[PDB]
């Protein structure tokens, strides 16, 4: 008896994302767009495709799931309707239909993936970026389209079609998509590098990053980008600076000017650090193998300042960070325990198996944090290797429990892993640790196989 | 002023608007307790407290419920290097076809059927079912039934002959592999190799079959080369003297169902049809892939009335392993012939098969 | 406003082209990347979209599927064409993917007997200027006459059929036009011929006429906007003197190797007009 | 930190999920609405019975109403808790007093549903209720209003006018008013005195005037000026003759009235002579 | 108390559904006696809350149809106006409407208005090629086409194209107060977009626009690839 | 309507639509995350049981709400129309999604007599540990249901109300079913907030007449219709294993008498385990080994009770 508009409710609802996104984010304009939105209705009013998905991006954009009934309402004609769905369309429906976890929300991808696959070809500069970015966020596993879609990206670069700013995001979402080729991320940072100067840093630091996290076995690139960083290293913050540290890692290669530069850059921004990406700038120094002491002392003081909002996995990165050279520094080891014991929540099975044999291979034992450690043990055991588990026995060990409910899974785990829990020649010193506590009393079948 | 007021309550009215439908007295404690407020003025009206709760919600909220459906390309994300449980989803209820079956792990949730009417109330109902771990053997017999009825309707639209073999050999998974997720791994990536492995000592035992079934030598042991061409692969079945017999397209299978059973070598049943070839390209090599194949075809007719064919073959590549296979066409959609018993057969000796090596 | 050029296939060149001339097939696609840099840096077009690649050589010959009379286009009429009928069906999804649908020019191909071409009919500020040769029948000027043709004191739009030799290239090769009443033609008797029949037809246009050597390609479009530029062959700085001496700004383009092809610029680039 | 937010997040972010847009309540919230086949089958008697109310009016043809006692007789009628809004039950025992089927058992089947689901009463249906069960003289008046009672003290502020001036003289035919019913719907009736139709207004007052003449004078006296003009200006001698009648048989009861509207009164009065009555002329010296 | 109470919500945008539902029905129940005043009050307050009520429309629409010489000519412009907004069609009300604006056309303030009532008049669906009630407006317009503003030929430029009108006076007199709009510099590249448009659409040359507009009006229809420094000076090296 | 009504022509653009749909996040049944479990018998799954249960528990911490570890043993038996095209096999998944729509289930919560043997008669009385009871406690409990929501009584045998609070609203339900022996119920519930009037008022109000054998509800009509009572018997035994962690075990024999339906007729007996999850809980102490403590104790009294459950009382064609 009153339906509202939704062709004028989507392009108020268009004002009404712009003046979120742009002026602040209060929560009161986003409420004022939920009750809009909640009681508008798709209904025998005759809606055209571009104003369909306009209704589905502001709704997903404001909190709307398949909860909602206009959202129930939009997902639906797009199962019905897929010929009005234009390459114009598409990136909106498919960016749109994929935080969402209805089992719809995964046909209407997979349908669409069906047809951008056969116009993968006929797409210009613009639509490909968009198309690819899309489908990068929904963790699709079609690998022709992926391959079209490299194709088309590599005819259209052929000749500069890309500017400054579609590089990264095209990278970002192959990177992301874990699609592993030589030709396109060539491709790619050869239009990078024609584009000199236009590539602010900015726009330099995501791209390095989601060409280091793809896996590309060469020294090519990684040379080109040195100077690049080295030049732009003047002009970034610190989230940056510790990102760029951790691709520089992860390619692989020692570089002596640029590595000098980034530790004298982050010297000057040593104030900044919140210990987020401290933990980057830490483990990225620890994989290299490079052992300046010079910013470690730096970043020892600045845990400090942050030590009482240290992320869980933040804890064990940075204390698995301070084992190589650890300076013993128990002025904050102590303290970070103490958090370490307080944040004992939902953490990660390699991230307590490592947090305690940092915290014994250091030896520096405390009592409350190997109390909860071990109380946490249990539930994760049923989750480990043999290596692992070899280590979490071995920390265990060297916290002095005998409790029992404690000690009979992870037993159990490790007889069940047996013939590999023996077969690792680095941690059969170790071996020679655990049965040196628990003596041939506990686990005699464990006992036995271990004499032979 | 009592206990009904909670931050869930003054929340879901923030949320909803209407916060005017709590008094003042409700809106001051409020305030009071949960917002840490010193001491709100008695002598304040309803806006003004209204006012001074959103803000101290506004305020409160510190965070972000919004997804943003932008992309941002300034966005340093070094951090990256299914039950359905907690909600009714809405709307809900080269392999062309792979599931991955096992003889343990059976997720699919069996079904019984009891009837209460000992149990207290209840006694007027005479059906009711209930759940239970079913037997992964019965289970997967009858998705391998549902499963051939389906991958035998896809080939009989298409009017296309074909047959299903099944190999006995094992099956290697990479390291890069619940079991829905491995179905869609296998799906997707296909990260396995298949081995058709068959002993030479169990010839003898095998033999003994054909008179357990009563199987009739059909072809004695025969020499072919199996060759298959690049042009797109053509399979030409050249005699002894290399002359062509028979060429054909690539095998298209359209259903795919690796049994991975805990002991003994595996079972890997493939439905594939061999598509048409016109006979002006046939005619050509009539008058990258080389094997010798040195086989022996057992024949039987089953209690449904399908052809079944053992076949034993020593194939040896040359541009070499035993191998076992059962060998039934496609039936056509004019013959009539039960499914379901026909399939339970079929699973049967294919057991036999796994077991008898 | 939509310039659609394709690359062309590396390793199906024919070395030496129907001229007995030897080409060399390195340079070919090392010239294309500067044309299409060129094409999209001329402001004579809006945008420009690369086509994929195809086997034949001759597949490279875009602007011969239709012609752009305005909003609506007209494909031109099937007569031993059928010979490429595939880069005819998937070219015009190229189109549809940025544009979209139009006449479909049922009105041509579906008119009898007809023959027509592309480059042959050439737009002009009030006019349609179609070349009578060995190309387009009298039968496709009547059927435009009837079509675009529109008389009234402002409701005024004429057809000029031109005639031409039998040996004559295509009309857009040597009459062409550029912004600002300037009509730019060959130094040769299908320039005379053209000339002659233009003032023939309606001379109270009264607009500029420059002349150029005979072998020089140009591409140069009405367009919606008026503009000076002018895609001249290098290697003919005789006609670009003769060009800016007029005010029209010459752009020189490398096209030496793609002329033994036999092929002309306005050949190599199909113009398309959409409007919403 | 970041795990704590991300939590509190997370919570609220399922909490909003969970609202009257879900999938499971909105499939729960129309399998409720879904009615079992004795319900369809008291549908369908309804709408046969409807029918053969709207024709009676007409011809008034006898043994009609002995196929409405048998269609009714044996109505299932079994609606309890389906519809929580009483329709399609109140419906039923309209039709049911249109025949006069007071002693056929469902009409009592109907009250019991009224009395003992009192609780879901909301204002229109309570009053729809009390409009009938007047035109029907049920033997047991007395106990079914004394239960209703405590529920009507409870929906007396959201009471149209219309239906207060049956509801009171339900509750004024029967000696069940109180001073608890009346104190609520006289301050509602005084609150909104600048537009309501007179004739409620006048009719609660002489109602009222009989057991409580204080409420009666002051419901009297919000309406005061309006009623003045009304009699001053109107043109229908009927109306304020039967006005001038009851504003008399009022001032009578209560033994008071404000001057300013007695002056009018008599003016009108003085004026419209010839066509009262002498009872009309006897009433008001009386009230004078 | 319901003309006001809607005009008081549709001023502001502040629509609750159930208030506004019982609102609509009371109003369908007693709709014979609704005055002017009242219709334009409560259809322009029903329509900036974008409720479409079939019922309700259909018969306010046909109510103002009838009570046509009380309105005034503003009046009739914002009748028209909110029922163009949603899209909600009628053509007795458009066509009993639109005969009073041209009979009393002199009285606008300025041209622009008429070109409002002309777009607000195609929104309905309402055919602009129809009876010639449409064509004084537009004749109007072109007698006196110099206080036409951008957004005023902004709007003009759609209409025109979309419904494929041949009037030619009306894109001669849009071209020339273009060019003079331009020689003022207070006109926007969009404006210039859709002149050339409409104007390349219908086959008229007007060569004194092209010249001094063309230039502003491809800068907003130019995909301007970035260059680089080194990228320029080698494609200056080209030409 | 008057005034200058032909100057409704300047309308600020600042205006973006504002509707109030008053009456919506309220209710009982809106107000918490849900979740569903459709464990089956026969490892692996006290990790799912571990995952939702704690994230559930961290959900109630977040909006300042605690509630109570309840754990009790019964049969389940699902509506026949859960299965469609009569097929006996169904995804896990589908099953778990086909129940949480429509909750197509009937839950039995019972146990058969003589049961009492393993319980308080074996090493399963050490587990039952203390019994701090007072002895079999005559109590009737009953509910009520009000305009809106019902509410949750329990009346001492001689005297006024004892307990009147909400309903209970259980966020986590999990059919941890088993084959032969009764099935195993876990759940997390919790208790919506009542207005202090309403607790005061239903205990001003005497309920029922239970004058001599014969009882009656005298309930004004005005406040709610009596749909369910019964004669309750309960016993109580306490467990402390030095962490605060108060497994209560309890035993009640109820007898329906006010019935409204057929499901609940015939007199049952119930067990039922229980905890304590405050407000502070979910912070840092741990709130998992609670509910595998839970499950372990259920899960071993259930194979105690395995085979006389399906003796001549009952049976189960699992099969």
């Amino acid at each position: 008896v009153s339906h509202l508009s939704a062709r004028n409710i989507a392009t108020e609802a268009l004002q009404m994302k712009k003046l979120h996104q742009e002026r602040g984010g209060n929560p009161m304009l986003a409420q004022q767009a939920r009750r809009v939105l909640f009681a508008t209705s798709i209904a025998g009013q005759n809606l055209d495709a571009r104003s369909v998905a306009l209704l589905l991006n502001t709704a997903v954009y404001f909190g709307m799931e398949s909860d909602a009934k206009l959202v129930r309402e939009c997902i639906d004609y797009c199962l019905k309707n897929d010929k009005l769905i234009t390459v114009d369309v598409l990136p909106i429906v498919v960016t749109a239909c994929a935080t969402l976890k209805s089992r719809d929300a995964r046909e209407v991808i997979e349908m669409q993936a069906q047809k951008a696959a056969r116009n993968a070809k006929f797409l210009d500069a613009k639509d490909v970026t968009n198309i690819i970015s899309a489908f990068s966020k929904t963790g699709i596993n079609h690998e022709k389209l992926f391959a079209f879609l490299s194709r088309r990206v590599q005819t259209l670069a052929r000749v500069g079609e890309f500017e400054a700013a579609h590089l990264v995001i095209l990278a970002n979402a192959f990177s992301r998509l874990r699609y592993r080729d030589k030709f396109l991320f060539g491709a790619i940072a050869r239009r990078a590098m024609s584009l000199r100067e236009r590539v602010t840093v900015n726009e330099l630091v995501p791209l390095i990053v989601a060409f280091s996290k793809i896996g590309l076995k060469d020294p090519k690139l990684s040379k080109r980008f040195a100077t690049k960083a080295m030049e732009y290293v003047d002009q970034m913050n610190a989230e940056q600076v510790a990102s760029m540290f951790m691709a520089f890692a992860y390619f692989g290669i020692r570089y002596d000017q640029l590595f000098g530069v980034l530790t004298n850059r982050a010297v000057e921004l040593i104030d900044e650090f919140n210990a987020q990406y401290i933990s980057t700038t830490l483990n990225a120094f620890q994989r290299i193998g490079i052992n300046n002491p010079e910013l470690f002392d730096n970043l020892a003081e600045r845990a400090l300042a942050v030590v009482q909002d240290h992320d869980a996995r933040d804890i064990s990165k940075t204390v698995t960070a301070l084992a190589h050279f650890g300076l013993k520094d128990e002025e904050l080891f102590k303290r970070l325990a103490s958090h370490a014991a307080s944040i004992a929540d939902q953490f990660d099975a390699m991230g307590l198996v490592n947090t305690a044999h940092a915290f014994a291979r250091t030896n520096f034992l405390q009592q409350d944090m190997a109390v909860a450690l071990s109380e946490r043990s249990v539930y994760v055991c049923r989750l480990l290797d043999a290596g692992e588990t070899r280590r979490l026995l071995w920390a265990l060990a060297k916290f002095q429990v005998r409790d029992p409910k404690i000690l009979t899974p992870v037993f159990n785990r490790c007889l069940a892993l047996h013939y590999d829990f023996f077969a690792d020649p680095t941690g059969s010193e170790e071996i020679e640790e655990i049965f040196d506590f628990y003596g041939p009393n506990f686990c005699p079948p464990l006992y036995q196989l271990y004499i032979s | 002023d009592f206990s009904h007021i909670t931050r869930n309550t003054v929340w879901g009215l923030w949320n909803e608007g209407n916060l005017f439908s709590l008094s003042v007295p409700e809106l001051a404690f409020f305030l009071q307790e949960h917002c840490r407020v010193a001491n709100v003025d008695p002598r304040a009206k309803k806006s003004a407290l209204v006012r001074q709760v959103e803000e101290i919600l506004s305020a409160e909220q510190q965070a972000s419920a919004t997804v943003p459906q932008e992309d941002n390309p300034h966005a340093i994300v070094v951090t990256d290097y299914e039950y359905g449980d907690w909600g009714a989803e809405p709307g809900f209820e080269s392999p062309r076809a792979f599931q991955l079956l096992h003889s343990e792990t059976a997720t699919d949730v069996g079904i019984a059927s009891i009837d209460p009417s000992k149990l207290p109330g209840q006694s007027k109902v005479k059906n009711a079912l209930a759940a239970i771990h079913v037997a992964p053997n019965d289970a997967n017999k009858m998705r391998f039934r549902m499963a051939f009825e389906w991958c035998l309707m896809n080939i009989w639209n298409m009017n296309m002959p074909g047959e299903l073999n099944i190999g006995a050999g094992k099956a290697l998974y990479y390291r890069s592999v619940p079991l829905w997720t491995v179905q869609k791994h296998l799906y997707a990536q296909h990260p396995y190799a298949w081995f058709a492995i068959a002993s030479e000592s169990n010839v003898a035992a095998m033999e003994s079959l054909a008179a357990a079934l009563n199987m009739s030598i059909q072809q004695e042991r025969t020499t072919s080369y199996k060759v298959t061409i690049r042009r797109e692969f053509f399979d030409c079945e050249l005699n002894g003297q290399l002359k062509c017999t028979m060429m054909n397209k690539p095998w298209d299978r359209f259903f795919v169902s690796h049994y991975i059973r805990s002991k003994m070598p595996d079972l890997r049943y493939v439905v594939r049809a061999r598509h048409p070839i016109k006979k002006r390209i046939a005619d050509a090599y009539l008058e990258v892939y080389c094997c010798e194949r040195v086989v022996r075809k057992w024949a039987k007719k089953t209690a449904t009335g399908v052809t079944l064919q053992l076949v034993e073959t020593k194939r040896t590549p040359l541009i070499e392993r035993l191998e076992y296979e059962w060998i039934v066409p496609l039936p056509q959609q004019a013959e009539r012939i039960d499914i379901a018993a026909l399939t339970d057969e079929l699973w049967e000796y294919g057991n036999k098969l796994a077991a008898a090596l | 406003l939509h310039a659609f050029v394709r690359s062309p296939h590396y390793r199906t060149i024919p070395s030496a082209g129907p001229n007995g001339i030897v080409v060399n097939r390195d340079m070919l696609v090392h010239q294309f990347r500067d044309f299409y840099k060129t094409l999209q840096h001329c402001s004579l077009v809006d945008k420009v979209h690369l086509m994929s690649e195809r086997p034949s050589v001759e597949a490279l010959r875009v602007a011969d599927q239709m012609v752009s009379i305005g909003a609506t286009f007209l494909e031109m009429p099937l007569t031993g064409m059928e010979h490429r009928a595939t880069e005819f069906m998937e070219s015009m999804r190229y189109v549809r993917g940025a544009g979209g649908p139009s006449t479909l020019a049922s009105y041509l191909q579906d008119t009898e007997n007809c023959r027509c071409n592309s480059g042959d009919v050439v737009c002009l500020p009030n006019g349609i200027a179609v070349g009578h040769g060995p190309r387009t029948n009298a039968v496709a000027h009547t059927t435009l006459k009837q079509l675009f043709e529109v008389k009234d004191d402002q409701f005024s739009f004429d057809v000029f059929t031109l005639e031409q030799e039998g040996d004559a290239p295509p009309l857009g090769d040597y009459f062409g036009f550029a912004g600002s009443n300037v009509l730019l033609t060959w130094k040769d008797e299908h320039g005379l011929l053209a000339v002659d029949q233009y003032q023939q037809k309606q001379p109270h246009t009264e607009m500029n006429v420059v002349y150029l050597e005979p072998g020089c390609h140009f591409l140069s479009f009405y367009g919606v906007d008026h503009t000076i530029d002018v895609l001249v062959q290098k290697g003919y700085e005789r006609s670009m003197d003769s060009i800016a001496a007029a005010g029209l700004n010459p752009i020189p383009v490398q096209w030496s190797e793609m002329d033994k092809l036999g092929i002309s610029m306005r050949a190599a680039v199909l113009p398309l007009k959409f409007f919403k | 930190n970041p795990f704590e937010k991300v939590a509190r997040g997370i919570a609220f972010k399922m909490r909003s999920k969970v609202h009257k847009q879900g999938y499971s309540n909105t499939v729960m919230a129309q399998q409720a609405r879904r009615l079992s086949p004795t319900g369809l089958l008291a549908m369908e008697r309804l709408t046969e019975l409807t029918a053969l109310q709207q024709r009676h009016q007409c011809t008034f043809d006898p043994a009609l109403r002995s196929k409405a006692t048998q269609i009714l007789r044996t109505l299932p009628l079994l609606s309890i808790d389906e519809d929580p809004y009483f329709t399609h039950t109140q419906r039923a025992l309209r039709l049911a007093a249109y025949f006069g089927a007071v002693d056929l058992p469902v009409t009592y089947a109907l009250i019991n549903q009224h009395t003992k689901n009192a609780f879901m009463l909301d204002a229109f249906s309570m009053a729809s209720f009390f409009y009938t069960l007047a035109k029907l003289k049920h033997p047991q008046t007395k106990e079914i209003v004394g239960i209703l009672l405590p529920r009507l003290r409870e929906v007396a502020p959201e009471l149209i006018a219309r239906e207060a001036v049956h509801i009171l003289r339900l509750l004024c035919s029967i000696q069940m008013a109180d001073a608890q019913l009346v104190k609520v719907v006289t301050e509602t009736v005084v609150a909104t005195a600048a537009d309501v139709p007179l004739r409620d207004a006048r009719q609660c007052a002489f109602i009222l005037s009989e057991t409580f003449p204080e409420e009666a004078q002051r419901i009297l006296g919000a309406v005061e000026h309006r009623l003045c003009d009304d009699i001053d200006m109107n043109a229908d001698a009927n109306e304020v003759k039967t006005t001038i009648l009851d504003v008399c048989r009022v001032v009578s009861a209560t033994c008071k009235g404000p001057r300013r509207l007695l002056n009018s009164v008599a003016r009108r009065s003085m004026e419209l002579l010839p066509q009262l009555t002498p009872l009309d002329v006897a009433f008001v010296l009386k009230a004078f | 108390a319901i003309s006001f109470a809607i005009a008081a919500f549709g001023r502001v945008k502040y629509l609750d559904k159930k208030l506004f539902d019982r609102f609509t029905r009371w109003i369908l129940d007693h709709s014979k006696d609704l005055n002017a005043a009242e219709l334009l009050l409560t259809i322009r307050g029903v329509s900036r809350v974008m409720l479409l009520n079939d019922q309700l429309y259909d018969d306010l629409g046909s109510k103002a149809a009838e009570k046509v010489k009380e309105f005034p000519i503003e009046s009739q412009c914002v009748l028209l106006s909110s029922f163009g907004s949603l899209g909600v069609e009628h053509e007795r009300l458009a066509s009993r409407m639109v005969s009073s604006i041209a009979e009393n056309r002199e009285e606008l303030t300025d041209a622009t208005k008429a070109v409002d009532v002309i777009t607000s008049l195609w929104s309905m669906n309402y055919d602009v090629e129809d009876d010639k009630h449409v064509a004084q407006l537009a004749d109007w317009v072109v007698q006196r086409a110099e206080e036409l503003t951008d957004e005023s030929i902004g709007k003009l430029c759609l209409v025109l194209s979309d419904t494929n009108w041949r009037h030619v006076p009306l894109v001669r007199a849009i071209a020339e107060q273009s060019v003079r709009l331009q020689g003022q510099q207070s006109i926007s590249p969009k404006c210039c977009r859709e002149v050339l448009d409409v104007l390349g659409t219908f086959m008229i040359h007007h060569q004194g626009a092209r010249e001094n507009l063309s230039a502003l009006g491809r800068s907003i229809s130019k995909e301007r690839i970035q260059l680089s420094e080194e990228e320029e000076q080698h494609l200056q090296l080209l030409l | 309507g008057y005034g200058r009504w032909n100057q409704a022509s300047v309308m600020q653009p600042e205006t973006l639509l504002d509707l109030s749909q008053a009456g919506f996040y309220e209710g009982a049944a809106n107000m918490v995350p849900k979740a569903f479990q459709l464990l089956v018998s026969d490892v692996a799954i006290r990790s799912r049981y571990s995952k939702v249960l704690q994230w559930c528990c961290l959900n109630m911490s977040n909006l300042q709400m605690d509630g109570e570890l309840y754990v009790d043993f019964g049969k389940l038996l699902l509506k026949p129309s859960v299965m469609r095209k009569n097929r006996r096999i169904v995804s896990s998944y589908t099953l778990q999604q086909r129940l949480q729509v429509n909750h197509p289930y009937t839950w039995v919560p019972t146990l058969p007599e003589s049961c009492l043997s393993k319980i308080q008669e074996q090493f399963l009385q050490p587990e039952g540990f203390a019994p701090i009871g007072k002895g079999v406690q005559l109590t009737y409990s009953g509910t009520i249901k009000r305009s809106k929501d019902q509410l949750h009584v329990d009346l001492d045998n001689k005297g006024k109300v004892l307990a009147v609070n909400s309903a209970w609203v259980n966020l986590q339900t999990a059919w941890c079913t088993h084959a032969k022996g009764p099935d195993v119920r876990l759940l997390l519930r919790s208790r919506p907030p009542i207005r202090r009037q309403d607790v005061e008022l239903f205990a001003s109000t005497p309920i029922i007449k239970l004058a001599d054998d014969d009882v009656a509800d005298v309930l004004p009509p005005e406040h709610g219709q009596l749909v369910y009572l019964s004669e309750d018997e309960t016993r109580l035994f306490e467990r402390v294993s030095d962490r605060g962690v108060t497994i209560t075990v309890r035993e009640v024999k109820r007898q329906p008498l006010i019935i409204l339906r057929d499901e609940e007729e015939d007199p049952r007996v119930e067990y039922s385990l229980s905890a304590h999850i405050p407000a502070n809980a979910a912070k840092a102490t741990d709130v998992r080994a609670v509910g595998l403590t839970a499950f372990e104790l259920a899960g071993r009294l259930a194979g105690l009770v395995a085979e006389d459950f399906v003796r001549e009382y009952g049976c189960e064609a699992k099969l």
